[PDB]
C-alpha cells in the first residue's frame, strides 16, 4: 500500500527546456522505475533502479532520487517525448503506480483551418441531421467553438472531439458535430461554426439550400 | 523475437464473467512471471497480480481478490485473465506484461484488451459523406460514422492509398452509441476529379462500408 504521488499532473514546455517531474512514495522504497506511455501504445520501461537508462533510451532522459522522493528530467525536451509517464515500486506488495504525468509540447500559436459540412442528403432521408466543422493543425488546445443557427447560438446537441497532440508538428485538431432534428434543420436559414480563443475569430458558414 | 499476443476486444454484458488471454513467443515461458494491467481514463495503471507459469503460484492485489483468476497453459505457452461478475468498473483495457529475470520491472508488454461492459445492443453505424456546399490551395472532405456500439471501427480513405493530411477524430459515445468522424485534405485540383472514398468497418456489426464522398450541386 505504497501509495505513490507524482506531480505536476500535466505540463508542457518547448522543444529544448528542461522538464523535472517528481515522485513521493507514501513510505520508503528502495529503487523508483519509471515508464513512458505515448498515446494509443503500451507502457514501456525507461528508466530502472532510479537512475539506469533502460536499453535504447537517449541521454537526454535521467532519474535520480532516494527514500521516498524521486524525480525524472528530460534534459532539451525533443517533439517526440510527449507521453503520460508514470513513476512504480516494487518494494512493497501491491504493486504500485503514480497517477502520472502528462508531458505536451509548446509551439508557436497558430490559427484552425476551419471546414463546415452541411447534413448529407443520406442523413437527411433517416430523420436527422448533424452539421460537422473541422478545426484542423491549431494550437494552443483549449480553443473555443460556437454555433449558430440563424445568428442565435446553439449549445444543446454538440459533440466534440480533440485529437491526440501531433507528434510531429505539435498540433491538434478537433471536430465539432452540431445534431438537430431534419425537421428542425429545415425551419433555419443559416449555420455558422466560430472558433476564438485570444483575436478575430475563424467563421464558416452556409445557408441551407441556396446552391 | 519476444512477444505477448493479446486477444481482440471484447464485448460482455453485466454479471457475464470475461476471458481474455496472452500468447507468449520468442522465449522459454516458464522462467517469466507474467503480471496483469489494468488501465482506465483518469485512473492510470494498476497491477492486478502476477503468475508463475513454472507451477502456477499466483498473487493478486487484494483490491482484486474476488475479482481477477490468473491461470496459464504451459503447454500453448499462454496466460488467461478471468473476472467474475463484470460491472461496468471493469471496463478497461487489461495489459498482460512479463517481468524481467534479474530486476524489478516489466520488460515486454502486449498491445492490450479493452473490455467493453455494457447492457447496450450492438448496433451498426450509419457512414455519411462530408462534401462541402455550393460551389483555396486545399480541401477538406470528410466522413461521419454515426451510432455504433460497441468500439472499435476502422476507417481509411482510399482503401488506405490516401493516408496523409488525415486526422481521424477519437470517438464519442452519448446516450449508448458511439460517432466518430474523419478529415482529409487534398490539393484543390485533386477532388473531384480523382474519387476520394471513405471506407468503414464495424467488426462486431460485421459492417463493411464504401461512401464515395460527391460533389454538391444544384
Ligand atoms: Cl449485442
Ligand atoms: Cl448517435
Amino acid at each position: 500500500q505504497i501509495v505513490l504521488t507524482q506531480s505536476p499532473a500535466i505540463m508542457s514546455a518547448f522543444p529544448g527546456e528542461s522538464v523535472t517531474m517528481t515522485c513521493s512514495a507514501s513510505s520508503s522504497v528502495s529503487y523508483m522505475y519509471w515508464y513512458q506511455q505515448k498515446p494509443g501504445s503500451s507502457p514501456r520501461l525507461l528508466i530502472y533502479d532510479t537512475s539506469n537508462l533502460a536499453s535504447g533510451v537517449p541521454v537526454r532522459f535521467s532519474g535520480s532520487g532516494s527514500g521516498t522522493s524521486y524525480s525524472l528530467t528530460i534534459n532539451r525536451l525533443e517533439a517526440e517525448d510527449g507521453a503520460t509517464y508514470y513513476c512504480q515500486q516494487w518494494t512493497s506488495y501491491p504493486l504500485t503506480f503514480g497517477a502520472g504525468t502528462k508531458l505536451e509540447l509548446k509551439r508557436a500559436d497558430a490559427a484552425p483551418t476551419v471546414s463546415i459540412f452541411p447534413p448529407s442528403s443520406e442523413q437527411l432521408t433517416s430523420g436527422g441531421a448533424s452539421v460537422v466543422c473541422f478545426l484542423n493543425n491549431f494550437y494552443p488546445k483549449d480553443i473555443n467553438v460556437k454555433w449558430k443557427i440563424d445568428g442565435s447560438e446553439r449549445q444543446n446537441g454538440v459533440l466534440n472531439s480533440w485529437t491526440d497532440q501531433d507528434s510531429k508538428d505539435s498540433t491538434y485538431s478537433m471536430s465539432s458535430t452540431l445534431t438537430l432534428t431534419k425537421d428542425e434543420y429545415e425551419r433555419h436559414n443559416s449555420y455558422t461554426c466560430e472558433a476564438t480563443h485570444a483575436t478575430s475569430p475563424i467563421v464558416k458558414s452556409f445557408n441551407r439550400n441556396e446552391c | 523475437q519476444v512477444q505477448l499476443q493479446q486477444s481482440g476486444p471484447e464485448l460482455v454484458k453485466p454479471g457475464a464473467s470475461v476471458k481474455i488471454s496472452c500468447k507468449a513467443s520468442g522465449y522459454s515461458f516458464n522462467f517469466y512471471w507474467m503480471h496483469w494491467v489494468k488501465q482506465r481514463p483518469g485512473q492510470g495503471l494498476e497491477w492486478i497480480g502476477m503468475i508463475d507459469p513454472s507451477e502456477s503460484e499466483s498473487r493478486l492485489n487484494q483490491k482484486f481478490k474476488d475479482k481477477a483468476t490468473l491461470t496459464v497453459d504451459r503447454s500453448s505457452s499462454t496466460a488467461h485473465m478471468q473476472l467474475s461478475s463484470p460491472t461496468s468498473e471493469d471496463s478497461a483495457v487489461y495489459y498482460c506484461t512479463r517481468s524481467n529475470y534479474r530486476y524489478d520491472y516489466f520488460d515486454v508488454w502486449g498491445a492490450g484488451t479493452t473490455v467493453t461492459v455494457s447492457s447496450a445492443k450492438t448496433t451498426a453505424p450509419s457512414v455519411y459523406p462530408l462534401a462541402p456546399v455550393c460551389g483555396g490551395s486545399s480541401v477538406t472532405l470528410g466522413c461521419l460514422v454515426k451510432g455504433y456500439f460497441p468500439e472499435p471501427v476502422t476507417l481509411t480513405w482510399n482503401s488506405g492509398s490516401l493516408s496523409s493530411g488525415v486526422h481521424t477524430f477519437p470517438a464519442v459515445l452519448q446516450s449508448d452509441l458511439y460517432t466518430l468522424s474523419s478529415s482529409v485534405t487534398v490539393t484543390s485540383s485533386t477532388w473531384p476529379s480523382e474519387s476520394i472514398t471513405c471506407n468503414v468497418a464495424h467488426p462486431a456489426s460485421s459492417t463493411k462500408v464504401d461512401k464515395k464522398i460527391e460533389p454538391r450541386g444544384p
